[PDB]
């Protein structure tokens, strides 16, 4: 997670894919309807 | 940070902002500002204005319910259910039909 | 209100840790012991750094 | 002629700032923002819709 | 680049929701108790806790 | 000078956990100031008991009026600064025969969730000498000549409706205790619940460890105190006080807590 | 800086400026910029809209 290769597919049109992105959900805040989540940012977009 | 704003036909302006770190990605090897009249040509990726676009899809389905408490007035110790031409479901724990979904008053 | 921050990734090792950390804006970091000395240090961080402890 | 909005409405939401610091229910609570085009073009999913009357 | 698909949260009013085990990459499900969500006209759920 | 809401005596057994119920839908609020200063004016038109009412026009506070019929645009007018002096009167430029019926002026404050309305029956004649304005005992009736303008007065100068500071910022709920034999006013402060969420408890640790309210108390308008491991020092007269100084809401609930009657207790009132 | 300004009845834009080094202080340990949705709650000091002072 957070490194180059967090998401890997075999071909540009491969329908199945391997992913290790570390999704951890946190408890939502009082009286607000939303889905807060914690996520390691894109290894590719920061790697560049 | 980013902000969108527009003004109603009742002439009320509304601005929704969001914390987002917009940072431009560098292209080439010069941290420039605005592209000049005399440039070298490097490939890059932009958006195009194609309307009928294929395979980028969102799921459209039914809404959830619309709760409101402003549509209930005291008709001498009673609960008047104004609907304004829609369907509304009521719920409480007193005598009579303590739950149910009406359509008009 | 004030923001929270993104929980970082940790890699482990014999008697040591290595914490890979992801900021978005200038954020602080601090570390200490729990013994007779605090051995205190702290650091401002702005980019996707990893540290060893 | 691009009538792909036969089942649409504005979909009002809850923005963390309507101005004046504190949060509000706005019509323009942007839900998604993608910037992967390397020429700096920000693509914003806004809660309302345009064009169709 | 990855895309985090997060659908609309299932708010079960006056009841307890149950997670279904799917086969998806980094599939995450969590049931939070004691939620009191607010819409335009007050609480969306009739029950308080 | 606080109005009583409901009064009960509560008897429960020693060793159990007390639940002191204090609930109010009119105290619901959240940490945010999401459109707190929002009022609405709306005029409705009806035509007797056997017809269906139609909303004609509405307007938000600090905003402009919305008309539903395109013909009636620029014809049905409110003062755009109606909310400054409480002059919610409606000027209709020219009346016709189709306008006959009972018009109701509705003011509503979304924070206090108050609604107030009065009716005026408009009847359109052809002769101007039959035009009069009178009070039938419970509503105003306006007789108007055809094509003349009609100013239907709706004035409510109460502080909640006028344009003034209109920001609460300090609603407080108080939990009080009046010990057995000990008279009131010198009662020990037990709990202060501020609209911001902060609570203030007083007293030695033996008392503070047992008194709590759920963290979303004002969010759900339920201020029931849960007291674990009931001791004799918990018996007494408790009072839940909701104070909204601005909206003129000052209510309290009083509880006579006695320790007796485990399953045989008669729940009072 | 700080610049105030208004326009006259006789269509003259008056604009008065002043030097004022404005840096609003941090709250907690995160140099953030605006209010997010998710975030902790820390006490700060604001003003009010009242006049009866
Ligand atoms: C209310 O406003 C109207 C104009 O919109 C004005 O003619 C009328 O005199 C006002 N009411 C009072 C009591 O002054």
């Amino acid at each position: 997670p957070g490194q180059f290769g967090d998401i890997q597919s075999r071909t540009p049109e491969s329908k199945d894919v391997y992913a290790n992105t570390q999704l951890v959900l946190q408890r939502p805040a009082a009286g607000t309807v939303h889905v807060p989540y914690s996520q390691a940012p894109s290894g590719f977009k920061y790697w560049l | 940070t980013l902000t969108v704003g527009f003004t109603d036909s009742r002439k009320i302006s509304h601005t929704c902002t969001h914390p987002f770190h917009h940072e431009p990605p560098v292209i080439g090897r010069e941290r420039f500002h605005s592209r000049p009249q005399h440039g070298k040509e490097l490939p890059c990726s932009t958006y195009v204005q194609s309307t009928a676009a294929t395979a980028e899809e969102i799921e459209v389905h039914m809404p959830p319910d619309t709760p409101d408490r402003t549509l209930m007035t005291q008709q001498s110790g009673n609960v008047k259910i104004t609907v304004n031409g829609q369907t509304v479901r009521y719920k409480c724990n007193c005598g009579g039909s303590n739950e149910g979904l009406t359509t008009t008053d | 209100r004030v923001p929270k921050a993104r929980n970082p990734t940790v890699t482990y090792g014999k008697n040591q840790v290595t914490m890979l950390l992801y900021p978005d804006h200038p954020t602080l970091l601090s570390y200490r012991n729990m013994g007779q000395e605090p051995n205190y240090h702290e650091e401002w961080v702005t980019h996707k750094k990893e540290v060893t402890l | 002629n691009f009538n792909v909005y036969k089942a649409t409405r504005p979909y009002l939401a809850h923005c963390p700032d309507c101005g004046e610091g504190h949060s509000c229910h706005s019509p323009i609570a942007l839900e998604r923002i993608r910037n992967e085009a390397t020429d700096g073009t920000l693509k914003i999913q806004v809660s309302l819709q345009i064009g169709i009357k | 680049e990855y895309k985090t698909v997060i659908p609309s949260p299932y708010v079960k009013c006056c009841g307890t929701a149950e997670c279904k085990d799917k086969s998806l990459p980094d599939y995450s499900c969590k049931v939070f108790t004691g939620v009191y969500p607010f819409m335009w006209g007050g609480a969306y759920c009739f029950c308080d806790a | 000078s606080s109005s009583l809401v409901s009064e009960s005596v509560v008897s429960l057994a020693a060793g159990t956990q007390a639940v002191l119920r204090c609930q109010s839908p009119r105290m619901v609020w959240t940490q945010d100031r999401l459109h707190d200063r929002q009022r609405v004016v709306h005029w409705d038109l009806s035509g007797g008991p056997g017809s269906q009412r139609r909303r004609l026009v509405d307007m938000y506070s600090a905003g402009e009026q919305r008309v539903y019929e395109p013909r009636d645009r620029d014809r049905l007018l409110l003062s755009p600064s109606a909310f400054h002096d409480g002059n919610f009167s409606l000027l209709i430029r020219a009346v016709d025969r189709g306008d006959e019926g009972v018009y109701t002026c509705n003011l509503h404050h979304h924070y206090c969730h108050l609604d107030e309305s009065l009716a005026v029956r408009l009847e359109v004649t052809e002769d101007p000498l039959l035009s009069r304005a009178y009070w039938d005992g419970e509503k105003e009736v306006l007789v108007v000549a055809h094509g003349a303008p009609a100013l239907m007065t709706c004035i409510n100068r109460a502080h909640v409706w006028t344009d003034r500071h209109l920001e609460e910022a300090q609603q407080v709920v108080h939990w009080d205790r009046q010990l057995p034999g000990v008279s009131h006013d010198r009662a020990d402060r037990l709990l202060d619940l501020y609209a911001s969420g902060e609570r203030r408890a007083y007293g030695p640790p033996f008392l503070r460890d047992r008194v709590s309210v759920n963290t979303n108390a004002f969010a759900r308008g339920d201020f029931s105190l849960r007291i674990d491991e009931l001791e004799r020092a918990d018996e007494g007269i408790y009072s839940c006080h909701l104070h909204h100084h601005y909206c003129g809401l000052h209510e309290r609930r009083v509880f006579h807590l006695q320790v007796t009657e485990p399953a045989f207790e008669p729940p009072s009132a």
